RNA sequence: GCUAGUAGGUGGGGUAACGGCUCACCUAGGCGACGAUCCCUAGCUGGUCUGAGAGGAUGACCAGCCACACUGGAACUGAGA
RNA sequence: CCGCAGAAGAAGCACCGGCUAACUCCGUGCCAGCAGCCGCGGUAAUACGGAGGGUGCAAGCGUUAAUCGGAAUUACUGGGCGUAAAGCGCACGCAGGCGGUUUGUUAAGUCAGAUGUGAAAUCCCCGGGCUCAACCUGGGAACUGCAUCUGAUACUGGCAA
């Protein structure tokens, strides 16, 4: 079991996330198995404020990876 | 590879024990050159099939009794 | 054919027979701006001219060295006495990066461009003795290239 | 501080002259220069290589209005472009906002064109910029303000820039007061403030 | 007995070329004889006759300058007691931009330049520039 | 020499032994006091110079300078510690910062007050 | 100089699993100057700082690991302590 | 971000004999005291104390402690040892280290490529985001390594002759 989660590592007032895959079990900002790329909500479109790996996440899925509300609903912010 | 190492024998003393004796060429960063370090070894015999200062083939493998780890496989020469 | 320096200075003594000298002596560089450029003794009883005569004697020495673009080409290894004499070729972004001795007369032989250094004993004296170790041992383009014009 | 001490005082105990504070109308007339800052400045001393260093070092130092921790920021920028640091050096101090400012016109002095940075009249872009530290981008649009070319001081302040060469490496404008940074300050635009020598000796320390 | 044949060799040649000679004697061996080829192509040595048919000696011919030597750099970067080996990327340029080392590799023998992008890096033997 | 010869016997490279040890290893101490003499210097330099004892309070019997002019020391005076010595004083190691603590500064001084330590005046 | 569950071999038992982990018997070895054992000191590492590098010192915050939880000790539960 | 008066509310600390940038004047007179080091001071103190002036740093400065550097100052890189510190008083010799030369072989060392692996962050290169920078950040490189795989055979080691 894998768990994929942000993990804010930005500097105050200005959250930067990074979309990561961990474990349940572990700190958010610790341990860590690999990443999936960055969520930053300050990106208006000036720069790129994502990162998909959209297949490397795929099989992470079916490896039994969890998802939550954030990161579940962020590959919905860009769809496909 | 079974990670494979020709020893030498320097032990028979006990019956299915026998310690042989290798080295890996181990190098300082700081006298800045390789020297021999040799480090005597706990193999797990058959019985015996060698006298001391026999030349051998010994591999890695499971424990099977303390200190074990590592087996005859074939006693190459007693004498080159 | 001139670029006026001085480098050391101080003062040396004989014992008269119970009175004592204290005359003036000590080291210069006179540049060319292309390097052949020497060092002086320049004893003197009193102070002026004890810089007057050393340049003087400079204009009776030389140390001709072949270089370019004010970098010298050629690292250096030399000794002589404890002085242990060194340069690490920087083709850029270095000055002279000295506080010898060796800092100015590895200017005014031209030399815009180099990065140095020195071990041994800082004796001013003969920091001045980077000049068989750097200038005098020297290899240049057209040097090694007429070993192998044979 | 920021400095902004007895200005012409340090053009007097180095004996070089600067447009700092002084007009184009007294050029050391009605002032004076290296009479002697301080009672003892009229001797003039022969000095140790570290000496030298010191004193030419302040030379720079003091026409961009620099400080020691700002100078040191500068030098390991230098070090972190590739290029001859010498040059990459002296050229970030001819990257202060400030500088490039007032080498457009914009600005009487280098010294008073920091004093419009203080103020909203100096900006890029559609952007306000206050902070005098920022290294300009290759193509800027370092313009002034609408309303801060309203004020006296910014009518004044193209005034006592003209009849200069203004080293080009920009665009000196006076439709929209609206530059270009259009190339970098080089060893040729320098204007005999070659004294890259020095400061690298003393930094490298 | 020897320890180093090789100093043999490189000793006899700075040694030599002081001495005035005009080509110095010492016993060849394989690895010797492709040492003063490199030295020879590059021009590091005059030229070299091996007379084997007897007892084996490198009889080679020192060139001069005009008076002054050629020698001025002449070291041994390796040992025998501190046998090195130097990379295809590790492997250091010596002494000056204009600077030649006889480098062995697992190819022949050849130079630091040569080495180089012929895929090598190994034992850098000595150098005379 | 030989590299073999070091392969056994390591070289070394400090002793890790100061100069001028601390004896708390700290910025500054609190010691006590134990007697406020003026003995005469060490070395030929002829002068009343002001030291005193002080046992430190985590242990260590030492000896301070006492500096600037004026006193207000007692057998049971408690004093902050700068630290570092000077020459010309053996058992000297170890210097009184006053102007901290309980203890007062120099009386009258108007320049280089920083160097025992005491207030700018208003002026 | 050190080491008797000490080192190994047999066969039982135990542990999630290999293993003197533990037990019965048998052998008399095993380990050590290529530094055991013992004493002092210290959390360990990524790394950090410094430094031209090599190296040294260092291991605060940030991350990983190990241990510890009033002091000492013990097991129970449970996938896991 | 907009407006509001009005320079308004916002400079100090250390040092200036030499090292080391930066001098004079008085007070004191080996006394007072200074002091990182070398050393000052016993009556025109460029060195003390105060002042005047100046120099460098600056909302911090200095002092101390502490680490590393400088210091090739314990030297792998990078040292000496005749007399300066420094060759056992001298032999033999086990272990250890080192190994003349020729052919052949092996490929362990070694070199190369291949494959894993060297967490991230820290670091580094280019490049973005915070008014800029600090900071934060993207991709890539580094990740000095280690092992294995497959190749190479000059040297090194092993064996044979």
């Amino acid at each position: 079991m894998v768990t994929i989660r942000l993990a804010r590592h930005g500097a105050k007032k200005r959250p930067f996330y990074q979309v990561v895959v961990a474990d349940s079990r572990n700190a958010r900002n610790g341990r860590f198995i690999e990443r999936v790329g960055f969520f930053n909500p300050i990106a208006s479109e000036k720069e790129e404020g994502t990162r998909l790996d959209l297949d490397r996440i795929a099989h992470w899925v079916g490896q039994g990876a969890t998802i939550s509300d954030r990161v579940a609903a962020l590959i919905k912010e860009v769809n496909k | 590879k079974i990670r494979t190492l020709q020893g030498r024998v320097v032990s028979d003393k006990m019956e299915k024990s026998i310690v042989v004796a290798i080295e890996r060429f181990v190098k300082h960063p700081i006298y800045g050159k390789f020297i021999k370090r040799t480090t005597k070894l706990h193999v797990h015999d058959e019985n015996n099939e060698c006298g001391i200062g026999d030349v051998v083939e010994i591999r890695e493998c499971r424990p099977l009794s303390k200190t074990k780890s590592w087996t005859l496989v074939r006693v190459v020469e007693k004498a080159v | 054919e001139l670029q006026e320096k001085l480098i050391a200075v101080n003062r040396v003594s004989k014992t008269v027979k119970g009175g004592r000298i204290f005359s003036f002596t000590a080291l210069t560089v006179v540049g060319d701006g292309n390097g052949r450029v020497g060092f002086g003794y320049g004893k003197a009883r009193e102070v002026p001219a004890a810089i007057q005569k050393a340049m003087e004697k400079a204009r009776r020495n030389m140390i001709n060295v072949a270089l370019n673009n004010g970098t010298l080409q050629h690292p250096v290894k030399g000794v002589h006495t404890g002085s242990r004499v060194f340069m690490q070729p920087a083709s850029e972004g270095t000055g002279i990066i000295a506080g010898g001795a060796m800092r100015a007369v590895l200017e005014v032989a031209g030399v815009h461009n180099v990065l140095a250094k020195a071990y041994g004993s800082t004796n001013p004296i003969n920091v001045v003795r980077a000049t068989i170790d750097g200038l005098e041992n020297m290899n240049s383009p057209e040097m090694v290239a007429a070993k192998r014009g044979k | 501080a920021r400095y902004l001490g007895p200005k012409l005082k340090l053009s007097r105990r180095e004996g070089t002259d600067l447009f700092l504070k002084s007009g184009v109308r007294a050029i050391d007339t009605k002032c004076k220069i290296e009479q002697a800052p301080g009672q003892h400045g009229a001797r003039k001393p022969r000095l140790s290589d570290y000496g030298v260093q010191l004193r030419e070092k302040q030379k720079v130092r003091r026409i961009y209005g620099v400080l020691e921790r700002q100078f040191r920021n500068y030098y390991k920028e230098a070090a972190r472009l590739k290029g001859n640091t010498g040059e990459n050096l002296l050229a970030l101090l001819e990257g202060r906002l400030d500088n490039v400012v007032y080498r457009m016109g914009f600005g009487a002095t280098r010294a008073e064109a920091r004093q419009l940075v203080s103020h909203k009249a100096i900006m890029v872009n559609g952007r306000v910029v206050n902070i005098a530290s920022y290294q300009v981008s290759p193509n800027d649009v370092v313009s002034i303000r609408e309303k801060a070319k309203k004020q006296s001081r910014v009518k004044a302040a193209l005034e006592l820039a003209e009849q200069r060469e203004k080293p080009t490496w920009l665009e000196v404008d006076a439709g929209k007061m609206e530059g270009t940074f259009k190339r970098k300050p080089e060893r040729s635009d320098l204007s005999a403030d070659i004294n890259e020598h020095l400061i690298v000796e003393l930094y490298s320390k | 007995s020897m320890q180093d044949p090789i100093a043999d060799m490189l000793t006899r040649i700075r040694n030599g070329q002081a001495a005035n000679k005009a080509a110095v004697t010492m016993p060849s061996s394989k690895l010797k004889v492709a040492i003063a080829n490199v030295l020879k192509e590059e021009g590091f040595i005059e030229d070299f006759k091996v007379e084997g048919d007897t007892k084996p000696e490198l009889e080679l011919t020192l060139k001069y300058f005009q008076g002054k030597a050629v020698v001025e750099s002449i070291q041994r970067v390796s040992r025998p007691g501190l046998r090195i080996y130097k990379r295809k990327d590790e492997l250091p340029k010596v002494m000056a931009g204009l600077g030649i080392a006889v480098v062995s590799t697992s190819k022949g023998v050849m130079t630091d330049r040569a080495a180089r992008q012929a895929g090598l890096g190994g034992e850098i033997i000595c150098y005379v520039a | 020499a030989t590299v073999n010869q070091l392969v056994r016997k390591p070289r070394a490279r400090k002793v890790a032994k100061s100069n001028v040890p601390a004896l708390e290893a700290c910025p500054q101490k609190r010691g006590v006091c134990t007697r406020v003499y003026t003995t005469t210097p060490k070395k030929p330099n002829s002068a009343l110079r002001k030291v005193c004892r002080v046992r430190l309070t985590n242990g260590f019997e030492v000896t301070s300078y006492i500096g600037g002019e004026g006193h207000n020391l007692q057998e049971h005076s408690v004093i902050l510690i700068r630290g570092g010595r000077v020459k010309d004083l053996p058992g000297v190691r170890y210097h009184t910062v006053r102007g901290a603590l309980d203890c007062s500064g120099v009386k009258d001084r108007k320049q280089a007050r920083s160097k025992y330590g005491v207030k700018r005046p208003k002026a």
